[PDB]
This record gives C-alpha cells, structure tokens and sequence, in this order.
C-alpha cells in the first residue's frame, strides 16, 4: 500500500447515453508528499473505442501501457481490424495475472464502447481491475487509485443513469474534484475525456493545486 | 503543514496554512495553526495536532498564572524555556511538536523554535512542517529586514503558497498575522490557495500549468 | 547526497550538479566528473546516487546510445533516448537495481529543448524544471517562483545562482562547487560556479 | 519449526611454526574436540605435501581433511603433468587460489605451509580461511595462537630488548617450540594430549613427539 | 543445431571454402585506401541504376566508431553483419577500457571473427575482404586489410575487390609518403579509375582525420575526374 | 555532526566549534549559540550532540556550578568542575543518558590551563589537545603534528585555522563558520572565524 | 564484549621475593580504534600496601575507583589503621557483586602486601576479578583486560619464581610489552610500579606508539 | 591500514603501513600493501587481505595477457576500469577492497581509487584505510605539487606515521615507493614507526608523551 502512496493518483470511468467518460488526476508524486509533475496523464488511448486508465506506481504505469500498446498493435495489424473492447479487457486481465506473484503495482480501468454491428450500436463498456487481473464489469461507474473510497462515495451519491454528454461531463468532473479535494497525495489538475461514437472531447479542469 | 515567521523592521510576520491530515486523508482545511499564547506572544502549530494544541494551551495557563503572580508580562525567552523543559520531560514518549514562539517584550521582538526533542533555538527567521524547506527557500531568496508591512505580508503569502504547491501535506488557506509592539493584527484571516495559484503561477487560466 | 537541477526553456535547457565525490565522511574530490554523461548528438544524461552505480549505468547508457547512432548513422531523438534510459532502469529495477536518479536533457528539431525527470524507481515524466537529492527540497520552490516561459539563458543562470546560494546557506551539506551544462543554439557549453 | 543447521564447528587445536636459516619446525597438538568433549586424543593436524613441504591446519576437521587431501591430489597431478615437484612458493600460491575459490562459503581452516625452498631457506606461510597469506619467520594458528604468538615474538624478534640474542640453532628452536606448546596447553582448554613436532632440513622431514597434559 | 564441418582440408592441403569466399571477394567492387602523415583517403566503386536507384542508401564506406572507418569488397549482406559485429565490439571495448578502441585492435578482432568462421561447424566463411583505416593509441594513422581466411596486415596503401592487382601495381609506383590531402585524394581517384569507368557517379571518396570522416563533395570529384580525363587524353 | 576542538598550552587553552544549528537536512542557524557554556570563574564547558540534550545538560551543569560558587563564595577548581561534570553524565548514562560530548577548559592558580576530553559515555581524561565529532578524524592529526609546548596563542590560532581549512576542504559537511573561546592571561575572549 | 573493545587496555600483576609489581598500558581508546589519550593510567593506590588495576570501560573505571576510594577512606578513618589487602579484596568482590545484574564493565586486579605482624613480614598478594566479583587468588601473576590471552601466554612462559626487584621489573615489563605488541587496541605506553616494603619505583617504558 | 598516494612534479609517491589484523589481534606487522601490477603500475591494498591480493593478482594476469596480445602497455585508466568492472560484478557479495592504482603511461602520470562498490575516481591525491583521514589531514596541510623527491618522501612518511599514531588498525613499518617514467623505486623499504615516534613527537625520550 505504501508503494501506491509513493506516487498517488486515481482514475474514474462513467457512462451516459451513447457516451462514456474517463477522468484522472494529473499529479506525479514522489515520496508520497512531493509533487514533481502536474501533467502526468493516467489515461491512454488504445484505439478509438478503447481507453485505459492506469493509476499506481508510475514506472509500472508506463511499463504496462507500453506492453498493452505492443499487444494491441500486433493484434490489430494481424487481424486488420480494431480490437474489441472486451477482448482487450480480457487480455489486460491475462497480462496482469501472468505476473501473479511479482505483479505490476497498477490499478487499471478500461472505458470504451462495445460495438454490436447489425449501422452499428455503441454500448458503453466499463471495467475496473486489481493488480492481479480480477475484473469488475459495470454499467454506471468504475474507480481505482488511492482515492478509491472518496470516488466510491461521490459516485454512489451523485451518479445519474442515462445522462447526455454535458450531464455526464458535469457529473464525472464533480465526482472527481470532490474526491480529490479530500486526498493529500492526489490532484494538481484533472483531465476529463468524454467519448461519443462521433467525437472525443478532452477537457482540463480548473482544479485545486495544493 | 507549513508555518513560518520572520522579523522585519515593523515587527514579526507569522504565516501558516490550514490543512490537517489523518494519514493521506485531509481531515480539515480550516484548522487554526496560530495560537495566541498571550496578548503579545503567538504560537504556531506543526506536527501532532493534539500535542501542539494541548501544550500551547497549557503554556498559556502557566503564563497567565505567572503574569498574575508577578504583575508583569513574561518574556518570549522565558515562555520558550518553559515549553522546551516541559517537552523535554516527555522525551522518548513520542510527542510530535514543532512550535515557533514569536512575540514582543521589554527586550524587543523575539522568536524561538521549540520542538518535541527539547530543541530551543533563538533566531530571526524560522519555518516548520513538511513544507518548510520550500518556504525557507522562498524567504531566503527574497528576505530583507527593511521590507515594509505590505512587502513582508506579500512575501509570507507567496512563501506559504509555494510550500502548499509543492507539499501534499500543506494547503487550504493562508493566514498572515502581524505582531507589533501593542499586540498583533490578522492581516489575512484566511485566503484559499486555490486563487493564489491562478494568481501567481497560471494567471492566463487557458491550459494546465506544467511543472 | 548528489544535488541535480534541470531547467528547460523555449530556447535552452540547463543542467547543474554539485561537484563532490564522497567516500564515507570525506570528500574524495571537489571537482567530481562522474555525474554528467555527454552523449553525441546534443544529448546529456545527468546522474546521482552511488558512484559505482552511476558509473555503471551511465557508461552503459552512453555506449548503447552511441552504438545505436553508429549502426543507424543517425542521431537518436531525445524522447527515444529518455524512454530507452527509463526502460533499461526499469528492467534492472526488479533484478539488480541501479540506485540512481536521472535528469535527461537534449535538443532535436522535432521537439525542441526537452527535459526529463526520472527517479531511481524509473518513474519518469517530462518537466519544465526538476531536481534530485535532498537539496531538491531547497531549490524546487525557487525554480517554481522564478521560472517563466521566454526566460533567457542569462536569466536561467541567475535562477541557478539563486539555487546555489540557497543550498550553501540552508542545506546541511554546504555545497559551494557546481558544474553546469547549457544547451542552446546548437552547442553545448560547460560552466563551473563557486558560491 | 526447525532451526537452520549451521555448517561450521571448531574442533580446536593449535599449529605452531618456526623458521631457521636452513630448517623449519612445524608442531601441532593432536586433540580432537567437540564443544567441551574429546572425540579422540590422536588426530594429527599435519600432512606431508612433498619431501620438502608439509601443511598444518586448525579448525573444522572435515574441512581440514578434505583440503589436505585435495592439495595432495593437485600436487601429484602437477608432478605428473609438469615432471617436477612444485616448490613451497608454488604450493603457497596454489593454496591461496584453492581457498579463495570458496571465498563466499569458506573452508573453516587456518593453514600454515612449512617447507624449505631450493635455496635451503626455511619458509613459512600462514593463511586465513579465504586465502589471504603472508610469509613469516614464525606463526601460529588455532585456539592457542593468541597465547603463543607473543612468546615467539619475544624470543625470536626481541624488539623490546636492548641486550639482544643472536645465537639461534635447531635444538634451542625446538626447545622453544616445546615450551610454547606446553605454555599454551597450560591455558587453552582445546590444546593438549600430545604434540607432533615436524622438522624439515637438508636431509628431509623428521617427526618426533612430546606428551602434553591430558586435562 | 547444425554442426557439420563446412570448411575442411582438401587433399592438396587447402581450405576450399576459404578460396571460394576469396572468389566472392574478387566479384566485388574495388576499394582503395591510401595513408598519409595523419590522414587516410578511402575510395570505393559505386554501382547505381541512373534515376531509379537511390545512391544515398548503399554504403560501402562506413564509420565503425569515433575514429575508425571501414571499406569492404565482396558480399554486401555478409559485410553488414560483420560491420555490425565490429561496431558492437568497438563499444564493448570502450566500456571495458574507458578508452576508444584502437585501429589495430579492431583489425585483429575482425580477422579473428573471419578465422573463427572458417573453423566452426555449421557456418560458412564471410565472403568479404575489408580495409580498416583508423588511429592507433599513439595517434598514428594506420590501414589494415583483412581477408576471408582471417589473415591481416598493415599497409601504406592497398586495394581490395575486383581487379585489385592492377590497382596495387599502380599504387606501388605512384604512392609517396606524407602527401597532402588533395594529392592523396587525386591519387586515390586515379587508382580507382585504373580499373573502373571514369565518372563522378561511379566512385565514393572519403577522407579520415583525427576529427571525423568526411566524404568528398560531388563537384570536387567531378573536377578531379575532368583533370584525369585531360591527363589521359594528353598522354595518349 | 558538531565538531569540537580543544588545545591547551603552557599559557592558554583554546576551544572551537562549528556554529551550525541543524534540524534534519536544513541549517536552522549559521551562528548557533547552544554549544559554548561560559561558567563564572574562568571555566568553559563546550558540548556537542543533540541540541535538546546539549541545552538541558549544559544549563544544568552551569546552574549547579554557579550555585556551588554562590553558596561557598569561591570559585570551583577546574578539575573539580570536570569531575563533577563527568560524574553527573555518568549518573544519567544508565538512567536517561545525555547523548553529549564535552570539552572542559579553564584556568586556576592550582593547575594552570586545563583541558578535559569527555565523551557521551562519560569516558574522561585530561589532554593537551582533543576533538569530538566526525571532523575529529580530520583535525586530530593536524593537532598532533603542529602542537608543541611553549606554543603561543597566535601559533595556536594558526593551528586552528589549519584545522578549519581541512574541515572545509575534506569533510563531507563543508563547515566554514566557527566560534573560538581563548583563555589566557586571566581573561576569556570570543572570536568568530570564516574560512 | 564489544563494550570492552570500546576503550581497550590491560593490567598485569606479578610478585617476586619481598616485592610485587603492577603494570598497565596507558591508552584511552574511543570507538575501538581511535587513540584519544596516552597518559590514562589504570593503576590506583588505595594505600601504601594496596594497589588496584582497573581495565575496561573508562567511565566505569573512574566510577569504581571513586567508590573504592570512598570506602577505603571511610574504613581507615573509622578504624585508625591501614586497610588490610585481603579485606580490601573481599570488599571489592562484594561491591562488584552488588551490581550483579547491571554490572560495572571492569576487569580489576589487586596487588599489594599482606602484612603478618609478629617486626612485620610482607607477603606479596595478588588477585584477579571478573566484572561480578569472582576472585582468583594467586602467587605468581594475575592478568586482566582485552589483552588477557597474550599476557597469559607471556606469563606462563616467562614468569620466574622468587625474583628480586630488578628481575621482577625486567620480567613484568617484557611480558607486558610482548603482549601489547600483538593487540590493536592496547598499548601506547606502559607504566610499571615495583613495590617493596621500603619504596615504590614508578617507571614509564619506551614502548610502541602505534 | 593506511595507504596513500599523490602526484608531485617528479612523479607519484605511494606510501603504506604494514599491519594486518584479525579482529583486534595483530596477525602480522610485515605484510606488503603495495603490489606491482606491471612495470609501471603499482596497487595499494586496503580492506580485506584476500580480496585485495587475489583481485590485484588477477588484474596483473589480465594486463599481462593484454600487453602480450596488443604489444603495448596498458593505461592506468584501462586497468582501473577492468578492476572496477570486475569488482562491481561482485556487488552485494561482501567483498572488502580499497585500492589505489598509480602508474605512468603515454598519457602521463595517473592515479585512480577503486573500491569494492565499483567506485572509480580519478584524482591526484588519495588515501584509504582506517587511518586515511589522518593521512589526508596531514597531506592536505603540507601538500605542494612543487615538492622535490626528498620533501615528498618525507611528507609521505610523516603522514603514515601520524595515521599509525592515531589509528589502532595501522602500524608496523612505513614503505614509501616512488613511481617515475621508467618504473618505480623503493625509497623506504620498511622503517619501523617505533623510531618515527621518538623522532617526531618525543625526541627527548625523558617522559611519556601526552596527547
Ligand atoms: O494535521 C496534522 N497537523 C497539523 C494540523 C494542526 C497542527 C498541524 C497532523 C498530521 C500528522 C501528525 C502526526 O503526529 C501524530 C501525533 C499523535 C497522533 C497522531 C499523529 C495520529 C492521529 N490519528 C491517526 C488516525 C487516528 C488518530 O487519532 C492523527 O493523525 N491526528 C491528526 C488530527 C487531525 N485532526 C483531528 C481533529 O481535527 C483537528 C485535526 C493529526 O494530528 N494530524
Ligand atoms: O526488445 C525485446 N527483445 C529483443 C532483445 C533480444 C532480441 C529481441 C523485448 C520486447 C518485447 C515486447 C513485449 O512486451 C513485453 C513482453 C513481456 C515482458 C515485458 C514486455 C516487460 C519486461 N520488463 C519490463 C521492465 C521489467 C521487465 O522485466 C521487458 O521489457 N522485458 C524485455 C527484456 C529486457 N532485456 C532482457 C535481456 O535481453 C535484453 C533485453 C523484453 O521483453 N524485450
Ligand atoms: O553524594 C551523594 N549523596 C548526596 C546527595 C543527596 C544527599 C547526599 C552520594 C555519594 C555517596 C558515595 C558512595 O559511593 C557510592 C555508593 C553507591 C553507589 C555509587 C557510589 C555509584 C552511583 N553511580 C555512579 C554513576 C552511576 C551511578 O548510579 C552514584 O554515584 N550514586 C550517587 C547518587 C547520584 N544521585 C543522587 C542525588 O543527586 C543526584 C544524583 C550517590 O550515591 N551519591
Ligand atoms: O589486515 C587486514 N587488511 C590489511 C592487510 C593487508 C591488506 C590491508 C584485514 C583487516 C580486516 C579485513 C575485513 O575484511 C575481511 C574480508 C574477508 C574476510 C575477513 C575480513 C575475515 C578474515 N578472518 C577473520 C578471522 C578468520 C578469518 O579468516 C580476516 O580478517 N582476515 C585478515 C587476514 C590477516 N592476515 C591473514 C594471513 O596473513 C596475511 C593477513 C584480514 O583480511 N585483515
């Protein structure tokens, strides 16, 4: 647990109607109390329908992201198609478990769209992981990081089913900001990505910097 | 936590943040880290909240009794000696106390640092808490004994802000008190550092600041 | 402890370190040269930590990057160099770690002037300013306060001078001898500073 | 649970060496002990390596036996491969490398190499457990070493005596070795029973015995 | 893993695989290296289809490290693998000694690799001969020539590859010591064009100094080629 | 660490210390005044160690010796003072130790100029020269080499200057600020030295 | 164990005919390898017929010497006579044992004369102690200190019964010097006191200083 | 143990004591702490006796092979790099090695300090062992690059003497070798420090010296 306090950070996923959002704090801690960076994004785009949020030890975040990018790129070049979000989620579980006894100290979430080709229907997809690859498929929200308890409280209290993109943005941003304001080792900025089948909206929140 | 104090030509500036933590969870952002020991002596709290509060109120009681008994105002040096002896008596018990005692007395303006290990150091410029190295660097970089009150207050505010910016343990509000010959004034009762960041570091507010 | 400082602007990057070689309670040297690792092609790796680990890791990185540049008859990009460094440190982290902290700097036409901050756990991010060592506690706020975009090289050197004076005055180890690497205008210059 | 078994035991005993101009004396007691009991009163600590070189050791008896036998094997192999017997100096270097090959799991053996080189100089080398070695005029390993080495310093070097003695000879040196071992037996619980005194000089290696106290 | 002995002794007492590798080398382009007081000139034939092939890609004159360069004749792919091995060894030497590898050390290493590939089961020899120009530890300039058998020597000037005998004989009667950079370049051009068609696009030339390896510009080569054509016409 | 140095001659005794007050990795002060404890009657106690323990033990000794001198209307002998100090430290050693190292100096007509060296275990002996702290390793040989009987005060100060230069040059903590107490000719003088 | 290595030092007692000698090294160590003094005597005069040598931790040496001086002075003022050496030896044993469970880290020896009043006969008296007051009465020699093994070897080999004062001095000095030359943490001078019923001879030996 | 070396205008002085210890017991006073690596490179031994001896002999073998193979003399820098790499390969195994490599080569006079942790530091003046702080203080106090050979030897001897005087781990004999362009000379084969004390500190020899 102290390893997870070394850097800090958290990630949050939320779904609305034909939209899904992923948000993270921007701090890179060191020694649990020293802020060394304020632009360290925990959100990574695997493909247009698959994002991953990686909280935890920054070295393990970068390493796991590189492994996942390698695997996704190989899969998609071999298949000549975009990787389905569920296949990616299962793959991430398998990669994390392959290190079951010397694991990556990461707390991932996966957020994206499950495509169901008839036109195409875009069903929001959310999953939270533990460091050895246990999975929690969800429809409303997912959380991970040292701020997990605060995010859980905020989401359980504020989440509203079937919100449009603007309502989704306001809700996820409020949940993230309120949770971060109670954490000593997280914050220093927030990035919010709101996904729709047509566009991605990237926002940086005017957040607390202490 | 970040507390600091320094002498200048019009007296003593004392500035603190207002965050309290339980582990990495922020218990409060409105705690009061400057405690009036008496009409002319202010104490700052760093470290354990209960220890600082209890022993500074206990010192206040002792000083009240002394000043009734002897019909005179205690000196900052005597108050600091009393506190340091009391704390040294608890050595090895695990008290966490970082305290700066500042005040005016018949010997002029005085300032002492007292910690739980019994340390008692006279000086003209101190900082305690997790964020105290940052406050130190800012103050030493921009400290002049001939600053006016406005410059001294501005410098204290900026130092506290930078400490809270770099230290996860410090934040909330900045309070800047001014100690002078006839007591003390609260120049800044409490100002959220939120506005301070978008005032000093990122006034444009058009993109995320990059450390 | 080895104090490392880095500052990147629109037109430059500056790295600085103390010049002490320490063995138990004595200074072997006041002009240490085992911290800076100049790498062909406007790149520089600055390292702190134990001298043995510094020498091993730094010379390994330098030799591998030079090998890459000779084999491919081209200069490695600064970002590629930073992530190669981080990945090698992360490979050794779980096997036989190099207890070293790094500042990585360079210029290339693709990204301009770049500064990367990496710790001994191989936690890395690109930064505008950064520091390592116990003296980082005493210079980081100065870097924050006096840094701005469009800073000139002379202004940045004045900031570094502020940092050195603070280290001399307030740091328990009174560091007074420093070496600086200045990268700007397609040339790398070395300076030595005493406070 | 069960505690981790420790692979070392000191079986006690002393080995003493003393060079002369043309001879070397190597003596060792023969007690073999385990904690505060006596395994046997006759366990020789000196092995012959060559006509002009012997080795004496103190420490763990299993280690000493294995090391002496390994050195004898290596020396016989050297004789077959290179057609000549190795000098004391060659053997000294070889023993150093053999000991250091286990630098990280050491032999528990303190060894004195005694012999006469080609120039008929009495030679002594004394070792630590990991291969450090040095040439000396007198040496002592084992439980009694810190009792015996001062005595031989006093008699041989005479560094703290203004009126010195320079009449050294084989009989007096043997008498000094016997007195040193008896004095050690007086005070070291692990040294006693019986001592073998080896003398190497021009003719070759000669062995004699002296009785020590049994308590 | 394949382990058959490919290089073996013929009844005559020859390593026929080594001689066949020598034949491959003789099917390569010509390369010339000339030595001077503190610089060396290396030249090599160029073959490139006009307007379709890219000239900047194929590299027969390459830089091993800070101070050593190499030209080669024979099989290109063998050359690439050997050159990458040599660069790796250069850097390994630097790591283990804290000094750049001297030229003689690298020549010995290259020859050792080639010999080794004549003497290990399941591998054929490299079909390449190499010219290695660089500096010794006393900063003296030297040129070494290695061959598929693994034999090497140092030379004041040498040619390898196809028609190397004509170039060698030419260099014998025209090489002086301590020649100036321009005159050494001109001699190298004359030597290479003794056996290759006269043209600027048919030769690549480089100059090696303590500072770096610098290739001679196109216009300088064309001017020197016009000088050679003039001397040839005037001599006929 | 607190560097303490003492040198006694036929006609003087000189004590010297660094003037740093340290709180973890930062210097609270460059002009510390919690090391020297001047005691009425040509006596001086110099202490190193933790500041809290220094203050407690030193003020206790000073107050008790002043009490003795007021009650008996006389000056305590230097040797009596040294052994009272040692005995109090030894009393607290097995109960609640004061982790402090001491140099005790003074003059009295009975014994001339006296210097006592006492460590935190209350091991004490009278010495001609002595040092405490990690810098003792770097000043002791200089003290040995340049000391002789009949040394003058100016010569002794030059020796101390040699010691300070060595500490600044070779000691891991670059100590450059010092305070000296000079006792000679029935007067105690204070000096401050920067190297 | 290591406490005794902190300072170093050793003491040695020897008797001849109507004479007895006590000797010690002069070093005050610190941290087992730093020599801070070269005049730190381990020999203390209780009265004209009773000397004590105290090796071990210097603080405990000084403390125990002060306790013993207090006790001897009180006994002798009350009795109006010199304390007999055997009474003193038993008293020292009792004082050391009184601290049986938190002992003084000292390795004492007692050397002196037992007076047999008829005229008066002076019988040499020697005793060595451990830190809890166990006693070893001897006629030839006693040793104590970190150099004990070397002193034991030298004495067992060199001691000669019934030597006159000069022979006693030479023997004890040679034993001490040879033993000290093999110890890293003892030496730096030697004091030798040779006692007779008529006079005490105090000598400082020109010993090794490394 | 105390070893030291320094450059001066005529080359390099290398001086050592000769004591070997097993715990606090003196195993020998005649060990040889300067090891000829080759004709032009000397090594000093501090720390573990077996480790220093074995790895400096191993370095000697490596350098012999190198100089046969390449028909040239290795540099001090290369020898030090080889040794430092070999030692670093044993990190965590518990080797105890403090080594100073000094020599002459085509780059001039060179001196490196190599320890078991892989440290490799070029310099002009080094000291290793328990007594090295004392040697350092003496040398720094009296070091001048323009000393002649006699002055350099005298200074080395005095520094070794003071180290052995203050350090219980150092003693026996002082050896002072001189490295020059054409190899090295043993100026002082071995001189007992016993005489050195009664020559420097207490020449009167009429009473015990008082530290
Ligand atoms: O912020 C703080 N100091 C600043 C704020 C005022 C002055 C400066 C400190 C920061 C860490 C202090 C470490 O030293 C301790 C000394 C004694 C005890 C404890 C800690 C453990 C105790 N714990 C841990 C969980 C259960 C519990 O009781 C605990 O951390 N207490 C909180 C109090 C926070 N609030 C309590 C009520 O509201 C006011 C403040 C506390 O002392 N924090
Ligand atoms: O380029 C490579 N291979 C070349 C080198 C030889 C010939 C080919 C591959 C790249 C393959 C990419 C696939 O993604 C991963 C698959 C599995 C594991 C990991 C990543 C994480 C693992 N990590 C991360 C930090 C700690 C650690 O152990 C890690 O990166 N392993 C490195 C091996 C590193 N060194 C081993 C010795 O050989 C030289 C390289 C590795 O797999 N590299
Ligand atoms: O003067 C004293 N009494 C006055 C003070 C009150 C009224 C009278 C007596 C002197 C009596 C001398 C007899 O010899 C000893 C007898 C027994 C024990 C010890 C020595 C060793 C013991 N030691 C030595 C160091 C560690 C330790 O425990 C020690 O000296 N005990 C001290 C008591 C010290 N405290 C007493 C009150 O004041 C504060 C200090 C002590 O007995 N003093
Ligand atoms: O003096 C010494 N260094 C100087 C002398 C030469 C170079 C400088 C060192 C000083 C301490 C070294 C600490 O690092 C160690 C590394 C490995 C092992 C051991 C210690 C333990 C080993 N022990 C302890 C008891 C049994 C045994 O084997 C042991 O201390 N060995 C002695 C060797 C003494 N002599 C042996 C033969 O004769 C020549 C030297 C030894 O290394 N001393």
């Amino acid at each position: 647990g102290s390893i997870y306090n070394y850097n800090g950070g958290c990630v949050l996923g939320m779904s609305g109607s034909n939209c899904v959002a992923i948000a993270c704090d921007l701090r890179l801690g060191a020694n649990t109390f020293t802020t060394v960076s304020t632009k360290f994004s925990k959100i990574f785009k695997m493909n247009n329908n698959v994002y991953v949020g990686l909280s935890g030890l920054a070295t393990d975040i970068q390493t796991l992201y590189e492994i996942l990018r390698y695997r996704v790129n190989l899969y998609e070049v071999r298949q000549d198609a975009e990787m389905d979000v569920e296949c990616f989620a299962n793959m991430l579980s398998s990669i994390l478990y392959s290190n079951r006894f010397s694991p990556y100290f990461v707390n991932p979430i996966v957020v994206g769209f499950k495509l169901k080709h008839y036109k195409v229907n875009y069903e929001p997809y959310l999953t939270a992981y533990d460091l050895i690859g246990a999975k929690c498929e969800t429809r409303d929200f997912v959380v991970n990081g040292v701020t997990s308890e605060q995010l859980f409280g905020m989401c359980e209290s504020l989440y509203v089913k079937d919100q449009d993109e603007n309502g989704l943005f306001e809700t996820i941003s409020q949940c993230l900001l309120s949770a971060l304001d109670r954490d000593c080792i997280s914050g220093w900025g927030a990035e919010v990505l709101v996904l729709t089948p047509e566009k991605i909206i990237k926002k940086k929140l005017k957040a607390r910097m202490d | 936590t970040t507390t600091l104090a320094f002498k200048f030509k019009d007296g003593i500036i004392v500035a603190v943040d207002s965050r309290a933590s339980m582990g990495s969870f922020i218990s409060s952002q409105n705690v009061e880290k400057i405690i009036e020991i008496n009409k002319n002596i202010l104490g700052t709290m760093a470290g354990g909240a209960a220890d600082c509060l209890y022993w500074e109120k206990y010192l206040g009681k002792i000083i009240k009794i002394y000043e009734l008994r002897n019909n005179e105002k205690i000196s900052v040096r005597a108050a600091s000696t009393i506190l340091s002896n009391i704390l040294y008596q608890y050595k090895g018990y695990g008290l966490c106390c970082g305290i700066i005692l500042s005040g005016y007395d018949h010997t002029g303006f005085n300032m002492f640092y007292v910690d739980d290990s019994g340390k008692k150091v006279e000086g003209n410029l101190f900082s305690c808490g997790s964020g105290s190295t940052y406050a130190y660097s800012i103050l030493d970089s921009a400290y002049d004994y001939n600053l006016n009150l406005d410059q001294a207050v501005e410098l204290a505010r900026n130092a506290i802000y930078h400490a809270t910016f770099r230290d996860g343990g410090s934040g909330g509000k900045v309070r800047v008190f001014h100690i002078h010959k006839n007591g003390y004034d609260k120049i800044i009762e409490g100002e959220d550092v939120f506005d301070l960041h978008y005032h000093y570091t990122n006034p444009e507010q058009k993109d995320q600041y990059v450390m | 402890m080895d104090t490392l400082i880095g500052l990147r602007g629109n037109n430059f990057v500056v790295l600085a370190a103390d010049t002490y070689s320490i063995n138990s309670i004595i200074k072997l040297k006041n002009d240490d040269n085992t911290k800076f690792y100049d790498i062909h092609g406007n790149k520089c790796l600055l390292l702190g930590g134990s001298i043995g680990d510094r020498l091993q890791f730094g010379e390994f990185i330098r030799k591998n990057v030079h090998l890459y540049q000779y084999q491919n008859n081209t200069d490695m990009f600064v970002k590629s160099f930073a992530f190669f460094t981080r990945k090698n440190l992360a490979y050794y982290l779980r096997r036989n770690p190099f207890e070293v902290n790094c500042l990585i700097a360079g210029y290339d036409k693709k990204d301009g002037y770049q500064l990367y901050w990496c710790d001994y756990l191989s936690n890395m991010d690109s930064v505008n300013k950064g520091a390592h060592g116990y003296g980082a506690y005493l210079v980081s706020a100065i870097l924050d306060k006096y840094y701005h975009e469009n800073l000139t090289v002379d202004e940045a050197l004045d900031i570094f001078k502020l940092c050195f004076e603070e280290l001399k005055k307030r740091f328990l180890l009174t560091q007074i001898n420093y070496e600086l690497r200045i990268m700007y205008d397609n040339k790398v210059e070395t300076q030595y500073v005493t406070v | 649970g069960f505690k981790r078994w420790y692979p070392y035991i000191d079986n006690g005993g002393t080995v003493i060496g003393l060079t002369g101009k043309d001879y070397v004396i190597l003596a060792a007691d023969t007690r073999l002990s385990l904690s505060y009991s006596i395994y046997t009163r006759f366990c020789p600590k000196i092995s012959k390596l060559t006509d002009k070189c012997i080795i004496g050791s103190s420490g763990m008896q299993s280690d000493i036996k294995t090391l002496h036998s390994l050195l004898q094997k290596k020396i016989q192999l050297f004789v077959l491969e290179h057609s000549h017997y190795p000098d004391i100096h060659v053997i000294a270097r070889l023993l150093c490398v053999i000991l250091y090959s286990r630098r990280f799991f050491p032999y528990y053996a303190f060894n004195i190499l005694a012999g006469v080189d080609e120039n008929n100089k009495g030679v002594l080398y004394n070792y630590d457990s990991v291969g450090s070695y040095c040439e000396a005029t007198h040496s002592c390993v084992g439980s009694g070493s810190q009792l015996i080495l001062p005595i031989l310093d006093n008699r041989v070097e005479q560094k703290n005596q203004l009126i010195k003695n320079t009449n050294f000879n084989l009989g007096d040196d043997i008498n000094f070795v016997k007195d040193a071992i008896t004095s050690a037996t007086e005070r070291d619980i692990y040294t006693g029973d019986k001592t073998l005194i080896y003398v190497i000089d021009k003719m070759g290696i000669n062995v004699n015995t002296l009785d020590l106290k049994q308590d | 893993s394949y382990d058959r002995a490919i290089t073996v002794f013929s009844p005559d007492g020859h390593l026929l695989q080594v001689e066949h590798a020598l034949e491959a080398v003789k099917k390569g382009g010509c390369a010339v290296a000339i030595k001077s007081s503190n610089f060396a000139v290396l030249a090599v034939e160029k073959k490139n289809i006009p307007k379709l092939q890219n000239p900047k890609t194929t590299e027969k004159l390459i830089k091993l490290d800070e101070h050593n360069c190499l030209a080669f004749a024979g099989l290109n792919a063998d050359a690439r693998v050997l050159v990458n091995k040599t660069r790796l060894e250069c850097q390994r030497y630097y790591l283990n000694m804290d000094e750049p590898a001297p030229v003689d050390y690298i020549a010995k290493y290259v020859a050792k690799v080639q010999q080794k590939f004549t003497h290990r089961g399941g591998v054929r020899p490299f079909g390449i001969a190499t010219l290695i120009a660089g500096f010794k530890n006393n900063k003296e300039i030297c040129i070494y020539q290695t061959e598929p058998s693994g034999i090497y020597a140092a030379w004041k000037a040498q040619a390898i590859g196809k028609n190397a005998k004509i170039v060698q004989e030419f260099l014998e009667k025209n090489y002086q010591e301590n020649m100036e950079q321009k005159d050494c370049i001109f001699l190298a051009l004359k030597a290479i064009f003794e056996v290759v068609e006269l043209s600027s696009k048919n030769v690549e030339v480089a100059l090696l100094t303590e500072k770096d390896l610098t290739f001679i510009e196109e216009q300088e080569i064309n001017s020197m080629v016009e000088l050679i054509d003039q001397e040839r016409t005037k001599n006929n």
